[PDB]
């Protein structure tokens, strides 16, 4: 009894059926509004053998994060890969509110801190697809029925539906390594302004984290006099004990059907249908140091645009997929006339983003206006700035995509013009977004 | 006396033109900009448009060495419907006083004035921007 | 005396922030908006940080019937890069001499400064608008 | 039971088997993202027996180490020998970020200092192929069948892509000596200015640490007033809970191929093909003392150029092998101009490098400087600068290689050009690296 | 006289040349470097062009005993866009005053410009480096 | 006088710290950049270390309408080698004579040394930068 590792629980039938039950290790992990929580149902079939280590080494690991959505991520001690592939799904799923905590701007940053008191008993591995490896996972017939059925059916949109459905009831992602035992975890959220060094405040805030887990109070204080808000979870007390602890690989759910099927399926998950257009140049605005351009003629009905730009050659139109329903974050939100002594668009739904600011006055109840929308907060990423103009009332910023190396983060090019010095007071904030590739299907002959 | 000055800048920051009406200055004489010897005329604003985003910039101030203020009014008024009164503006900027006027009259919900930078505790008048919407 | 005053409005229309320091009137008093009779003291506005479209109002003026005017100076810096600074204001609305003086010295190509209002010929130096912007 | 030693473990048959599962004795460690962690599929065949030493002697050893990122395999008890063995996968696979606390100037300096409190049972060996001897380590089928097909793939970019998978899952290094029993380790880091004694910093430091685990607090103040952030790690609990204490030998998996195999493997491991060009001198610059000379002609579609150099015969041009890839550090970074003030290229990607200063105006979206790339931190060591010029404004210093006795650390004599003062503000660091000649393939015909 | 004196240094951190056009000294003298006694014409620099890397220094002081400072102007010019104007530049180191001046002003975004040395305060304008890149 | 000044800026252009000693202003005061008011405490530079590619500014003049110039020393010395002396540097902008003065001496063959911008003829001595760099 006493000296037993994951090796004597997993070469016993009971004992491993009951840590494969007792951790849901054959369930996928549903990314929805109430964070990562485990689906109810099996996703793989139930191995003969688990892959497994043995590590016993007793100590505190702190890791800190800075995408938004990502906190009850970091309170189920993912790591950062896992974190990153999870991330889309939380963001798409999250409760959005104005009053959050939260900030990104481009003077202040934000950021989570979490320190694991960590009691480990090993690592147990899942073969995926992708590798070659003949131990692959098999899907459970139940699962892969429900694929088939979903794509089976008459029209797009009833295959989205049927496949948001399947996902929410089967999860958005699959855990492939994960750490075993018991473990102590602390949690906060620190916002500080960017012109900090960052390494002492990481380092502070650590040090604080570390005392509290370690002594282990829900408010700290750190050498720096910084006040903490933590959070404590307490996942410790033998084999019958032993829970996950860490998760050090995810795998996304739809990764792991066959190819032909695989790309089809993620194709249909993409939140918007693409369209490029002709453009035509804004009429006035001879003051300004390049020219805007709107789509031109009428926008199809469905259909609708992201913002002025300063392409001459064409223009994005996009149309949501999945038709809006309650408790699901619509992919594009409405925008309404500010309140005072401004012209711009105001999101109507909270950390929606557009990515241009509007050359004229912006009407929601007339084109082009009506049909100029933002983006849900997963569709954007942060560009970069190129000013034209020689005085700050006639400076315009053209934004750029991030050059990436990996096409995953790949953002269009739409060139959103950004007026730098907005006329009047209570103007919105400025866009500095560009939207995602990856979000956008084209050609799809809907 | 040249003690004595107003500088008012109408500043259109909405997308419809407004045009400037009847300005007349009672006491003390308009000026090009930060030349207070170069005298000009009521007829280069009469009727002028501001175009929206642009400024325009009227100086006024008392005639040199006079013991007297400047004093003066205008009018913005919309083109779009017939020259309709959006504001009436009042300056006084007195010598023999000091307390300085600057007073916004008129209502049209069409149109939102917002003003600022004037002083009326004592000295000049000072440089008031006025900025200028249709909403 | 309070006709010598002057209104300085740094409004910081980018995207980071600008700090102020070194904030002193050598001559003539900071007061309050539309109040010069309620002083207030330097340290109000020192190292004061004026965030991206944020107007921050610094009024100064002469001490009543003290025939002294006003006079003062101060840095805007960069919070960011260290406190490097941004340029250096000089004002001066003198009770003697009926030149004021507004000079803005100081070297950044990290930084766009603009500014507007001011009167030299005669007069108080009136309202001087501010407008910086990082690029 | 009572004064068993390593040798009662290994006699009985059923205690032998349980050490060499619970302490991960057949499998390779990955040297990875998250440290070296073992691998889940055994490298060897299972022996009949263990090669041991008895040794009983409990006490404190200290031990520091220079690299950079090999924080975490000073966390895993590795010795100076293995930490060499193993830094150059733990570089490739780190996570880079630009606000590392360790610091590598001219001026400033970094170490980590580890103390281990041993209760030491012996040490295991394991004999390796080059050893001769006729015990030696057998290869697991299953990793044997997995290179041969990793090598039987058509294309190189197959090949590659299937040795890095088959090592990313079985491992980089084997474990061939190991010490068994208990310990507890305090591991910190420390960084000072090289103009201090670094004797009398190294001892203050260890005063420090060893008097931390001595008595067994996260912060620990030295006799020379050191504040010391302390990790602290608890394997120690009978030979049931016996565990790996201490690593003293560690082979690279692939040195355990056969030799015909081993060469091949090692080839299509290097990340860079290499090639040599002509070479043309730089119009202008008469005011220097050297010559600068740059590729002649058009570079071939898909390699690159490392910068300008004094050699009037050829230049160095590299090409990835492996295609980039999200979760894996590409081999090159692409260089962006400067904020302000100066024309000078920046890393893209952080901790990376490139070997010389541009002279001339750089611009990323057309050529040369198109094709001019930095490397990864694992490609370069430091090299001596020679200087030529008179004067400060017109010196410029030439890159050499540090000569050494070993080929494993021979670098590229490519006389990369360092302008010894750069006109204007804010100019990147001065580069002082040179390129690895283990790191660049010729004559692959690829 | 010789108390007042600046030296200019316009050192192209660039990469393309610029050229130095309408280079006039309305007071005081331009001489050789360090020897104030032996004058220059504006001529030796009228025109002329400051490659990369390359430094060109203009002394401007005073007349000897003359109870007269130095003042001057020039423009920086772009020899490779048709000769556009990139810059005004304007010097002031006065006899009677204690206050120098040092103006650089037009807009180029082409260029990026930062200087240092400059002496404002009291006694000579000092030794000023002007450092020009087109970006 | 304040006529009498001198700004030293210390360019660090190599790659090891170099550190200032001994700082003494014999004569005048030393005071922040760009106020001569502002006078400075020489505990502030001494012992300071100049990173590669700094700069460090110090700014020295005669006491206001004191009839005395300014005059000062200080060393660099290399913080690695136990601070053994690089230069040492002795700056002199007299108010009684027109002859300023500004030597460098002490011999360190593993130093490079490079300075301009002093005036001599007469004035102020000027604003004088130096590029050190270690071999
Ligand atoms: C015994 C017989 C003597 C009879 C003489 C009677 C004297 C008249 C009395 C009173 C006049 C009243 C002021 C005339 C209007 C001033 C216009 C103006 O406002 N004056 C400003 C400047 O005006 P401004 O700025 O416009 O100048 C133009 C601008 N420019 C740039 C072109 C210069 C100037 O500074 C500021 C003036 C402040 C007022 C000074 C009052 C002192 C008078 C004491 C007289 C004592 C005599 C005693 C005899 C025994
Ligand atoms: C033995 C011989 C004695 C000779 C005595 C003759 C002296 C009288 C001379 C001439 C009249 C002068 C008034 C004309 C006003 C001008 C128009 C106006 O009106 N000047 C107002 C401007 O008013 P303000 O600018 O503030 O407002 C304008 C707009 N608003 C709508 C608001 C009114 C302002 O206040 C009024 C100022 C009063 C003037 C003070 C200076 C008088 C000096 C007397 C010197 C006497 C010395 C001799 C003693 C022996
Ligand atoms: C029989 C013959 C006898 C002759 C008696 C002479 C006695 C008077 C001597 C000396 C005046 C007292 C010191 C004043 C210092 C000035 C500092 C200042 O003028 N102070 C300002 C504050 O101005 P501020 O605060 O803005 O800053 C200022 C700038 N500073 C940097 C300095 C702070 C403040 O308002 C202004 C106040 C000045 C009021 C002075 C009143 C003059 C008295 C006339 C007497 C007429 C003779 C009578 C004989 C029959
Ligand atoms: C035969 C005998 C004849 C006697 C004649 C004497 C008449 C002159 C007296 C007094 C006039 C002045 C009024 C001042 C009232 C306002 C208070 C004020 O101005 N005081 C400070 C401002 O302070 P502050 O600006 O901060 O706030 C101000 C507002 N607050 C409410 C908040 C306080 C400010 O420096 C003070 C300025 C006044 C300085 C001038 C003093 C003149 C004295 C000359 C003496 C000549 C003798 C001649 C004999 C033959
Ligand atoms: C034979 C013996 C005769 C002796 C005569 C000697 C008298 C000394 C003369 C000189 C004093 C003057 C000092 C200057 C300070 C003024 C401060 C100020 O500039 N004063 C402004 C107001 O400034 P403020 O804005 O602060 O107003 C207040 C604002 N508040 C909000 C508080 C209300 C206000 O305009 C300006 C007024 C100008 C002063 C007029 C002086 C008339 C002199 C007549 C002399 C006639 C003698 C002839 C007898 C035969
Ligand atoms: C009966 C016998 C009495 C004999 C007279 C004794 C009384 C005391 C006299 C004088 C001392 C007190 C001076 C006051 C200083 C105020 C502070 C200041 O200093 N006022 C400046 C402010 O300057 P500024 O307004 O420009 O502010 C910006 C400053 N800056 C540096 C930036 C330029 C600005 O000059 C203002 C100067 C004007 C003051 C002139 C007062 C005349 C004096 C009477 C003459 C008539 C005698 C008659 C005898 C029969
Ligand atoms: C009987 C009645 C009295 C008769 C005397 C009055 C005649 C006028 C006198 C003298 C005018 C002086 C011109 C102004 C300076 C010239 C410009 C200059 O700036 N002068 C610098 C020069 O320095 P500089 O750099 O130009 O040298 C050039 C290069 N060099 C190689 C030569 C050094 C030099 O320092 C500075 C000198 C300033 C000293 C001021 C002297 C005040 C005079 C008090 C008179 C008292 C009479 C008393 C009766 C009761
Ligand atoms: C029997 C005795 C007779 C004595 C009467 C003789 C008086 C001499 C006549 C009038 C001087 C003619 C000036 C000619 C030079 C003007 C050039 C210039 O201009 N001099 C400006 C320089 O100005 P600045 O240097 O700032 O120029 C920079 C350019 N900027 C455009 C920016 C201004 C600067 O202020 C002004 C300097 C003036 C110097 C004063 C010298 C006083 C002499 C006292 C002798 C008195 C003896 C008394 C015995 C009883
Ligand atoms: C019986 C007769 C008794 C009287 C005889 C006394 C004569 C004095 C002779 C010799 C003085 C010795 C030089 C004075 C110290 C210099 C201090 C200084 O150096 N003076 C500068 C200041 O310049 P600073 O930069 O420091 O300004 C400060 C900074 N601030 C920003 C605040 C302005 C300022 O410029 C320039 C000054 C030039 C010299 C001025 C003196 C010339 C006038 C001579 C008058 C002769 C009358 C003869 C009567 C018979
Ligand atoms: C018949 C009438 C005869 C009257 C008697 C004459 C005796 C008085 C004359 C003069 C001797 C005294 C020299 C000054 C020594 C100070 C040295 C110094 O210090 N002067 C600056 C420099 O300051 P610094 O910081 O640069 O010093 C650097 C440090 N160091 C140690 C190296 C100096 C520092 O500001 C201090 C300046 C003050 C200068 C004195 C001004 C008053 C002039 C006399 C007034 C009284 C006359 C009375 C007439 C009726
Ligand atoms: C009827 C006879 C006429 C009498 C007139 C005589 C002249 C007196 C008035 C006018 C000059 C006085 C102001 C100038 C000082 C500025 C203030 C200061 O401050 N001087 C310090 C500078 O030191 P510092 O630069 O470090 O501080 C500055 C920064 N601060 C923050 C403090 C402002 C430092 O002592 C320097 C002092 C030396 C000044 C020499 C002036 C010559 C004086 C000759 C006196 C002869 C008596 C004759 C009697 C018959
Ligand atoms: C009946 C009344 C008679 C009065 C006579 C007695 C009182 C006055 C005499 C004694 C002057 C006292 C000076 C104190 C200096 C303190 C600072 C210093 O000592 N200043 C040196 C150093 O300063 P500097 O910067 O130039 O040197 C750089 C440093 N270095 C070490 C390198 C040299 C440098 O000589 C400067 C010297 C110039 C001094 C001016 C002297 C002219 C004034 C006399 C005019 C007489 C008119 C009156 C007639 C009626």
């Amino acid at each position: 009894q006493a000296g037993d590792t994951l090796n004597d629980v997993i070469q016993d039938p009971t004992r491993r059926n009951k840590l494969i039950n007792d951790n849901n290790l054959l369930k996928g992990i549903i990314m929805g509004r109430d964070g990562p929580v485990p689906s109810s149902r099996e996703l793989i079939v139930r191995p003969d053998t688990l892959r497994a280590i043995i590590n016993n080494r007793a100590t505190i690991e702190t890791t800190t994060m800075e995408a938004e959505f990502t906190e009850t991520l970091m309170e189920s001690n993912y790591n950062s890969a896992s974190v990153k592939v999870s991330a889309p799904f939380i963001t798409a799923n999250s409760e959005y509110s104005e009053s959050s905590s939260f900030k990104n701007t481009e003077t202040e940053k934000s950021m989570y801190t979490s320190s694991r008191y960590l009691f480990p008993q090993g690592r147990i591995d899942f073969t995926t697809p992708d590798s070659g490896f003949d131990d692959v996972i098999k899907l459970s017939p139940q699962f892969t029925s429900g694929v088939q059925a979903a794509l089976a059916k008459a029209t797009g949109t009833e295959k989205r539906e049927a496949l948001q459905n399947l996902f929410q009831e089967y999860g958005h992602v699959f855990r492939t390594k994960v750490h075993i035992g018991g473990v102590l975890s602390a949690h906060t959220m620190e916002t500080f302004s960017r012109s900090e060094n960052e390494t002492e405040v990481k380092q502070d805030v650590k040090a604080g984290l570390e005392g509290a887990v370690k002594g282990w109070q829900g408010t700290i204080t750190t050498s720096q006099n910084r006040k903490l808000n933590v959070k404590y979870i307490v996942n410790v007390v033998q084999s019958e004990h032993w829970r996950v602890i860490e998760v050090t690989e995810v795998t996304a759910v739809a990764d792991l059907l066959p190819q032909p099927i695989r790309g089809q399926v993620k194709d249909l998950l993409k939140p918007l249908l693409g369209k490029w257009v002709d453009v035509e140049k804004v009429p006035g605005l001879e003051s300004l140091p390049v020219s805007v351009y709107r789509p031109k003629g009428a926008i199809p009905a469905g259909w609708f645009w992201l913002g002025d730009t300063a392409d001459a050659s064409k223009a994005l139109l996009v149309k949501p997929t999945l038709p809006a329903r309650s408790g699901r974050n619509p992919a594009l939100t409405s925008l309404h006339q500010g309140s005072g002594m401004t012209e711009q668009p105001f999101v109507d739904l909270p950390q929606y983003q557009y990515l241009s600011t509007y050359f004229g006055s912006f009407a929601h109840d007339t084109p082009p206006g009506s049909t100029l929308r933002g983006l849900r907060p997963d569709h954007v990423l942060p560009g970069r700035y190129e000013m034209h103009g020689d005085t700050i009332s006639t400076a315009v910023y053209v934004t750029r995509p991030v050059d990436v190396p990996f096409p995953e983060d790949e953002c269009f090019d739409l060139k959103s013009l950004v007026r730098v010095k907005l006329p009047g007071s209570g103007n919105p904030p400025k866009p500095r977004s560009a939207l995602k590739k990856s979000m956008v299907l084209f050609d799809s002959g809907e | 006396a040249y003690a004595q000055w107003v500088i008012i800048i109408i500043h259109n920051v909405g997308s419809q033109d407004v045009k400037i009406k009847n300005l007349k200055a009672s006491w003390g004489k308009l000026h090009a900009d930060g030349d207070k010897d170069a005298e000009v005329s009521a007829s280069n604003y009469e009727g002028k448009i501001v175009k929206p985003d642009e400024k325009l910039q009227i100086n006024a101030s008392g005639r040199s060495d006079a013991a007297a203020g400047t004093t003066g009014t205008f009018d913005l008024v919309d083109p779009a419907d017939g020259d309709k009164q959006v504001r009436h503006f009042y300056w006084d900027s007195p010598w023999g006083s000091k307390t300085n006027t600057w007073t916004v009259s008129g209502s049209n919900t069409k149109w939102m004035i917002e003003y600022s930078g004037q002083n009326l505790d004592s000295g000049a008048l000072g440089t008031i921007t006025v900025d200028t919407l249709k909403k």
